[PDB]
């Protein structure tokens, strides 16, 4: 469902950007050094590089102007997300929801209400429990403590790692030992989602009926888990090499192993 | 030797769409060609394909499968569509190369 | 009948170059348009700036 | 005829119409700016720093 | 071979009489044949007071002469099996007879007798008056035509071309023996008439008859002069006749044509072949080669549509007419204007290769029988000023290629204010501007 | 006109045309839930967000 | 460089008649005439003839619905099917240098149709349409009825699939209609602008479907009844006829002449046609606009004959009655030995002009070339025409007033008469 | 199908509410304020952010 999907990706991208700015507001040590490293990422583009950054910071280095405009950004973006979510959902409604078996379902559909309105209220409470359980019994588990120290533009902390949801990226950016390479690898580490739709070779729609693909799929998941962990670790042996591999393997499973297994599969059904 | 055959048969039981009573061609993703083919299906063959799916869907919703004795067997699987499809495709392939 | 019907007189509003029902309107087109198009094209420049 | 030559080589092909507004505006700006600046610096003679400048610009 | 069967067709012969008449004909072997006088007359030559002469005449040209009244005329003709028919456009009237090559002479005599010694009985006119008036209450319900007239009526608006051939209701109610006379007198003159025929006739044998009945030589240079006509101004515009009570709606769009002479008309017809025409019954269906035809089918766009290249002495109309349901006029119009653009911007060598071969055989079928072959000569001499052989027509077509078309169509279509005429329950189509806007880019 | 006021109201029709009468595969699993959660998630961040931004 | 030629006509073993004729026109026109039609239809498979006619563009074992249309349009060709109650005619036209290719399809269409279940059911709704257009002419509505009101079978079957059967015809039904009719012995491969040495090489080396009269047609039983259709319409159409002659049966030429004797159409635009007994005969009774003429059809094992009127509803009666009295006063020595001499030219003429249009010629050559595998020179036909006596005519006119008559109408038949009142 | 201005679930909107929108052939200038108000809003918001950023 290409359109429903592509919007999805844009959405993800926005959320990613949104959290980034939100995180800087508290103006902690990370906030800062985070704000300093991430924006600096655009400085990888040649020509309009160093210059683009300037708007970002609103200066010649991170300072107030940055902070206030980030607050503006953060205040605004969410709404944009809510807006695109409308497009996302609106596109979806032209085709109906997909389904686990990957075959027509017209032959039997049911009203969202009360079948799914009820299924969801429950789903919501099943996820709400852990999330409250953390935010009520272990508030700081997922959060770095280094950020309890007011930003100091003079001292970058020794043990620096982004909040968990950015580790895989982090790991890849750290995998390639080149300003640009890292950036690019990064850029594509996510931008690749746009390709998934054109890398579909199986005659069937879901994996439910493709054990091969399935194994490869879970291999990818786990592959991701590692990359995350690797981001949690410092640049040293073995980690460096492990990171490097996992990245290669991430990109490869997506760009070559899926399409290749996908085809092979068909021939094994005699299509 | 009987390798390919040995293989195919395995994969077939592997994918396991039989567990749901679905023939190989029931699980085909419906692109434009397939859509077209399905419309060319003889009244009954279609009404039958229909049931099978509306029945498989009912299963997936209940989370259950068919008792062992009602599963499709690799050799008794009828490719009721493969021929109609190859024709749609062979037909299309023409229109396309002819527009040059 | 569809015969007792004729296009009224649009001379009050016609552009001078095509007011005489005996001269091809095709010679004086290049202009009639080049102009209105020049107004247009200019406005576009004004906007741009 | 200018208008005809105009309509033929410019306002006709939608592609060149645009190409004109561009190269066109360009000149317009460059020119307009000068005028207004001049019409202004003229209406305020001897009052702008650009006029007083030499009384302190040790040169 | 095609190329050769083309050059065997007997060169068409021509000779003039020192009075203005011109005689031509193509000899064959057929025992039967057709002959006729092709007058360069019509409503285009009429004025505000006499709109309806060429018609009122065409109506009495078959009710007798002074030599042999009503019965006698018909009787003598029927009794030899010949067929006498005629017509009268805006700028070309014609009277012609089909009969056995044996009666070649006796025929010409008759033709010469209608054109020159037309009866015009006062009892007959006041009778053909009530009839024309009827052929109107009827011709009025032929939308296709109610439209094409309106198209003229505003495309050439204000000029003479912009008139109905059947003429006004008032005129046909008041024309007088007198007025009819003049029309005949002032218009049916030898230097402007053409004796054409085809069949198993000898050229000499034909002309000979002419010399005998189409005599009456002239004295002053005045009589040997072809009155040149006042140009007709094209005017981009529209005329909308609404009646949501009609089943379908007819629309017709057009640009100013080039005029008979122009060698471009060839290119244009080659184009018009690319888009061709379509109509409900076409067994072709979704596989037809005409993009518009195809789309027209795919989306139930219209009951029928057609391309046309009406040509005249100095000008002409070029466009298309389609009939559709009140709820598809739009989509249709749109698809069309697009195909027009496509022409001007990306016509391919294949699109034209086919178009050519089509036009080719269309023109060949224009010469299917004696009557139509004749009509080709009557019209050729009177318009082109000679006879254009299929060998020629063909070569002129073999010349056309993509580039050619693209330039010509751009030349006559691209960004031109169009003439629009719509009839029926036409609400869905609604804007000259918007339409104008559809005359460029695509 | 229209009978019930849930299909003809240019507003109410929407909550009913996209959240109630909406046709859904009789068999979508739990992995289809995240859709909503993500929405409730957004709508919720925004609340805590303003409340926060107010200080 | 070209000149004159001769008309050849071979006849293969299986019975496939081949008629050639090179007239060096820049364009050829090949065709396949066949003893087919809605006369071999049984109650159970009506209209299957009709649909078969529109099913012309449908895929064959050697060409797709697509490639057939695009392949033919690519050369500026044309493909059309023409059929009577008892004869189908498939024929393409085109330029000489292309005939080669247009043939493949002409062949494939008439010899190897696949009649795919879908292409078919997807084409049936057309019948509803194709039929609706034709019927805009009341001219055709009254003819359908006549035939059915003048017959018990075969010829009584309608030319346009009846309304009830639209959409119920099958692929099976079509097929058995081809396998059982389009057999080599009922087929004729007639062609113009072609070398007989080629129009031949095709028929034999390429044609298949075996021979045999396939399925004989139900002998035409004459009925003779009336069908009156009240429809409120402004004009009343009507045709009263009686068994006429058959095809090639000397006794026809008489009617064919008695046809012209009563006036069978106009020859002068907006005319009065005095050489029309019938016409003139009616004008001397009616005051308002009307129209009447001589009806005449010749079928292999039967035929019809009479007159056809059209008039305002109020005068409908007298106009028809006058149509009769004018036929009686004609069946009783009121035919000048000279009227007969005239109708002979009109007939010699009409015929002769029908050979002008390539289409008109390919039809004369064909009909003959299929019903006998012969071709009667134009001087022989004109001979069998004047070989008519004033008696044969006065008799034709008599064979009418005695036999059982069949009638057909349509319109406000409020003041129109019944058959039993003539 | 046919044109991509009436079947695109997005483009259709800008075309279903801003181009093909049927309007009385005669609304005056007092009907213009509608848009202006809109342009006014969108415009305030721009200067607004720009400002809020300082
Ligand atoms: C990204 C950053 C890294 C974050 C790490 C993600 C957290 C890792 C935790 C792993 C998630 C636990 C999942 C275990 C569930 C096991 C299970 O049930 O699998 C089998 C089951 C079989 O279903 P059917 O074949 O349809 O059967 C038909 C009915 N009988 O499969 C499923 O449940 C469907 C799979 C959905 C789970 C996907 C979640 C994994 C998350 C990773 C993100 C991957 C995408 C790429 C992101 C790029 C940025
Ligand atoms: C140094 C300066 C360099 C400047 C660089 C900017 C370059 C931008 C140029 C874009 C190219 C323009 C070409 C458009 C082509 C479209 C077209 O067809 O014509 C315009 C087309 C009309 O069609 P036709 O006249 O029939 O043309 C037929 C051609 N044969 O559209 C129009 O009507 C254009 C004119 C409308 C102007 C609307 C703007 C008015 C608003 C004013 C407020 C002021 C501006 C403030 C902007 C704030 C932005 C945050
Ligand atoms: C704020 C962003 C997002 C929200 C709140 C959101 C919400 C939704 C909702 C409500 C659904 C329907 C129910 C469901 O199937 O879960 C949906 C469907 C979907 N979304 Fe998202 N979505 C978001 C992000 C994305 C992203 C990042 C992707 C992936 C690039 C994506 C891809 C899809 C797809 C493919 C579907 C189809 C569902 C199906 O398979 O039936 N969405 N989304
Ligand atoms: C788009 C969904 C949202 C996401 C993903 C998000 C995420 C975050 C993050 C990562 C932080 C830093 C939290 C921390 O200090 O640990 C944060 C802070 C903040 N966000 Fe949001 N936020 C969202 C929406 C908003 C909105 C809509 C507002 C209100 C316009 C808002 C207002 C703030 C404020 C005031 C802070 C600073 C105070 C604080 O750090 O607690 N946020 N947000
Ligand atoms: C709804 C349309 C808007 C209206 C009617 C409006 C009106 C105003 C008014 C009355 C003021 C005080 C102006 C003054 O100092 O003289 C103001 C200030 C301000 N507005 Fe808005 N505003 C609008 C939208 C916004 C938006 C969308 C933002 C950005 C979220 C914004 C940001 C600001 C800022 C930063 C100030 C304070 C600085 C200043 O006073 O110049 N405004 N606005
Ligand atoms: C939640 O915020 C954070 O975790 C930000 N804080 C930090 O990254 C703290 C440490 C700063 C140092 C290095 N960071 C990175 O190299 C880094 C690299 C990539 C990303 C992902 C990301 C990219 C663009 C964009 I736009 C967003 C994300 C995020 C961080
Ligand atoms: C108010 C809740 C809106 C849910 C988003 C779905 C909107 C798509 O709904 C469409 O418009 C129909
Ligand atoms: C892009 C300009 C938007 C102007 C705001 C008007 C909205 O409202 C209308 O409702 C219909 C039914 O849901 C939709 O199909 C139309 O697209 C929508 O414009």
């Amino acid at each position: 469902y290409k359109e429903t999907w592509n919007t999805g990706v844009i959405l993800l991208l926005t959320l990613m950007a949104t959290a980034f700015v939100g995180y800087v507001l508290p103006w902690g040590q990370m906030s800062f050094w985070g704000a300093t490293v991430i924006t600096n990422l655009f400085s990888a583009i040649p020509y309009i590089g160093h210059t683009l950054v300037e708007w970002a910071w609103g200066g010649f280095s991170v300072d107030n102007p940055t902070l206030t405009r980030f607050f503006a950004l953060h205040f605004l973006l969410p709404f944009a997300i809510a807006g695109i979510t409308i497009i996302h959902l609106t596109f979806l409604h032209e085709s109906g929801s997909n389904n686990p078996l990957g075959i027509s379902s017209d032959s039997d559909k049911i009203p969202f209400h009360p079948y799914y309105s009820f299924k969801d209220i429950l789903g919501l409470t099943l996820m709400l429990t852990p999330f409250l359980t953390l935010a009520l019994f272990s508030p700081n588990l997922l959060g770095d403590p280094e950020n309890f120290t007011p930003a100091n533009p003079l001292v970058t902390p020794p043990h620096i790692k982004p909040e968990w949801y950015f580790l895989f990226a982090y790991a890849i950016l750290r995998s390639i030992p080149n300003k640009l390479g890292g950036v690019l690898a990064l850029a594509a580490s996510v931008l690749i989602l746009f390709l998934i739709p054109f890398l579909h070779k199986s005659k069937q729609r879901t994996m439910t009926f493709r054990p091969l693909s399935q194994t490869l799929f879970w291999l990818l998941v786990a592959n991701l888990l590692i990359l995350t962990w690797i981001g949690s670790q410092p640049v040293e042996h073995p980690f460096i090499i492990i990171g490097q591999m996992a990245s290669l393997s991430y990109f490869t499973i997506l760009l070559i192993l899926f399409p290749t297994i996908g085809t092979l599969e068909n021939k094994m059904l005699n299509y | 030797g009987r390798l390919m055959d040995r293989i195919r048969k395995w994969y077939y039981n592997a994918a396991g769409f039989n567990k749901y009573g679905l023939m190989r061609d029931d699980t085909l993703y419906e692109d434009d060609d397939v859509k077209e083919a399905l419309k060319r299906l003889p009244k009954d063959l279609y009404n039958e394909r229909m049931f099978r799916i509306k029945r498989a869907l009912d299963l997936s919703l209940k989370h259950r499968i068919l008792p062992k004795e009602q599963w499709v067997k690799y050799e008794e699987d009828k490719p009721y569509l493969e021929p109609y499809l190859k024709e749609v495709i062979r037909e299309r392939l023409e229109r396309e190369a002819w527009n040059k | 009948v569809h015969n007792d019907v004729t296009v009224p007189d649009f001379s009050a509003y016609r552009r001078e170059d095509v007011m005489d029902a005996t001269t091809s309107s095709q010679t004086s087109s290049e202009d009639r348009k080049g102009f209105s198009y020049l107004v247009t094209a200019t406005a576009c420049v004004a906007t741009a700036y | 005829a200018l208008l005809r030559q105009a309509y033929s080589a410019l306002f006709r092909r939608t592609s060149t119409f645009a190409l004109t507004v561009v190269l066109g505006a360009v000149l317009f700006e460059r020119a307009f700016d000068q005028g207004a600046d001049a019409i202004f610096e003229h209406l305020n003679e001897g009052k702008l720093w650009k006029h007083i400048k030499h009384k302190y610009e040790a040169s | 071979t095609y190329a050769q069967t083309l050059q065997n067709i007997p060169e068409t012969n021509v000779t003039t009489l020192d009075n203005g008449l011109r005689v031509a004909s193509e000899e064959s072997s057929q025992p039967t044949c057709t002959v006729g006088v092709w007058i360069g007359a019509g409503s285009r030559y009429e004025n505000e007071k006499n709109n309806g002469a060429g018609y009122f005449v065409e109506h009495l040209a078959f009710k007798g002469t002074k030599k042999r009244p009503c019965a006698a005329f018909e009787k003598e003709v029927e009794s030899m099996g010949a067929h006498f028919n005629g017509y009268t456009s805006r700028e070309q009237t014609a009277f012609y007879i089909k009969a056995l090559s044996k009666d070649m002479p006796k025929v010409v005599e008759l033709l010469a007798d209608v054109v020159q010694n037309c009866a015009l009985e006062e009892s007959q006119i006041e009778k053909e008056r009530g009839v024309i008036l009827q052929e109107l209450k009827e011709m009025d319900n032929d939308m296709t035509n109610v439209t094409f007239d309106y198209l003229h009526a505003t495309a050439f608006q204000g000029t003479a071309l912009a008139r109905t051939v059947e003429g006004t209701t008032e005129n046909i109610k008041h024309l007088t023996r007198a007025d009819l006379a003049s029309y005949i007198d002032t218009h049916f003159k030898a230097p402007r008439m053409v004796l054409a025929a085809a069949g198993g006739i000898s050229h000499k044998e034909l002309v000979d008859a002419a010399r005998q009945h189409f005599s009456g030589v002239s004295f002053t240079y005045k009589e040997d002069a072809v009155p040149i006509l006042p140009r007709c101004r094209f005017t981009g515009s529209e005329i909308r006749a609404r009646d949501d009570a009609l089943p379908v709606a007819h629309v017709a769009l057009a640009v100013e044509g080039p005029g008979w002479a122009d060698p471009d008309n060839v290119v244009l017809h080659v184009a018009n072949a690319i888009i061709g025409r379509y109509d409900r019954t076409f067994g072709g269906g979704k596989h037809l080669s005409s993009r518009l035809a195809a789309l027209a089918v795919e989306h139930k766009l219209c009951h029928s549509f057609q391309t046309f290249n009406t040509s005249y002495s100095d000008t002409g109309l070029f466009g298309f007419h389609f009939v559709a349901d009140p709820l598809s006029i739009d989509d249709m119009m749109f698809c069309a204007q697009g195909e027009w653009m496509r022409l001007c911007t990306s016509t391919t060598e294949s699109e034209v290769k086919r178009a050519k071969n089509h036009l080719r055989s269309a023109m060949v079928a224009q010469l299917d029988g004696t009557t139509p072959v004749c009509e080709t000569i009557g019209s050729h001499l009177l318009n082109y000023g000679r006879r254009i052989s299929l060998e020629e027509w063909d070569s002129r077509i073999s010349a056309v290629d993509a580039r050619m078309v693209r330039d010509v169509c751009s030349k006559y279509i691209y960004d031109k204010c169009p003439a629009l005429a719509a009839v029926g329950p036409i609400e869905q189509l609604l804007d000259y501007n918007r339409i104008r806007s559809g005359m460029y880019w695509i | 006109m229209a009978p019930n006021i849930r299909k003809s109201h240019p507003l109410l029709k929407m909550i009913n045309n996209s959240l109630i009468d909406l046709p859904a595969p009789s068999n979508i699993s739990a992995w289809w839930n995240f859709g909503s959660l993500l929405a409730v998630c957004l709508m919720t961040q925004i609340l805590t967000g303003l409340l926060l931004a107010m200080h | 460089c070209p000149g004159a030629e001769d008309l050849e006509i071979t006849k293969l073993p299986n019975g496939l008649i081949i008629a050639s004729l090179e007239n060096f026109s820049p364009a050829s026109r090949i065709g396949v005439f066949i003893k087919a039609g809605s006369r071999y239809e049984t109650t159970a498979n009506l209209g299957t003839a009709h649909l078969l006619r529109l099913a012309s563009p449908l895929t064959t074992k050697g060409a797709s619905s697509f490639r057939i249309t695009r392949g033919i349009e690519a050369v500026g060709g044309s493909l059309s099917v023409y059929s009577t109650r008892e004869k189908m005619t498939y024929c393409v036209e085109c330029l000489r240098d292309h005939v080669d290719t247009v043939m493949e399809y002409l062949l494939n269409v008439t010899t190897a149709p696949e009649f795919r279940p879908w292409e078919v059911t997807d084409l049936q709704p057309q019948l509803k349409v194709d039929k609706a257009v034709a019927f805009q002419s009341p001219q055709v509505g009254v003819l359908e009825n006549l035939h059915a009101a003048a017959y018990k079978t075969a010829l009584a079957n309608p030319l346009y699939c009846p309304d009830y059967r639209i959409g119920k015809i099958t692929s099976e039904q079509l097929h058995h209609f081809v396998q059982n009719n389009f057999t080599s012995a009922r087929m004729a491969l007639v062609g113009i602008g072609v070398k007989h040495s080629d129009l031949k090489q095709v028929a034999e080396q390429f044609l298949n479907i075996r021979s045999g009269a396939g399925t004989s047609s139900a002998k035409a039983t004459y009925w003779g009844g009336e069908i009156r259709e009240q429809n409120g319409h402004s004009l009343v159409h009507a045709a009263v006829v009686t068994e006429g002659a058959a095809v090639g049966s000397a006794e026809a030429n008489a009617f064919s002449v008695l046809q012209h004797v009563l006036g069978a159409g106009p020859l002068i635009k907006r005319g009065s046609s005095v050489t029309s007994k019938l016409y003139q005969g009616v004008a001397k009774a009616t005051t308002q606009p009307f129209d009447a003429s001589a009806f005449n059809v010749n079928y292999s094992d039967s035929g019809l004959f009479g007159f056809y009127t059209i008039s305002q509803a109020a005068h409908a009666g007298e106009v028809i009655r006058a149509a009769m009295n004018q036929l009686k006063a004609a069946a009783q020595g009121g035919v000048t030995e000279e009227d007969v001499t005239k109708a002979k030219n009109q007939l010699k003429a009409t015929y002769l002009m029908s050979v002008e249009t390539a289409q008109g010629l390919l039809n004369e050559i064909g009909s003959e070339a299929l019903l006998s595998g012969t071709h009667t020179a134009p001087s022989v036909v004109a001979q069998k025409i004047d070989s008519v006596t004033s008696a044969d005519v006065v008799n034709a006119a008599k064979k009418f007033v005695s036999g059982k008559k069949s009638m057909a109408a349509s319109g406000d038949l409020g003041s129109t008469p019944f058959l039993d009142e003539l």
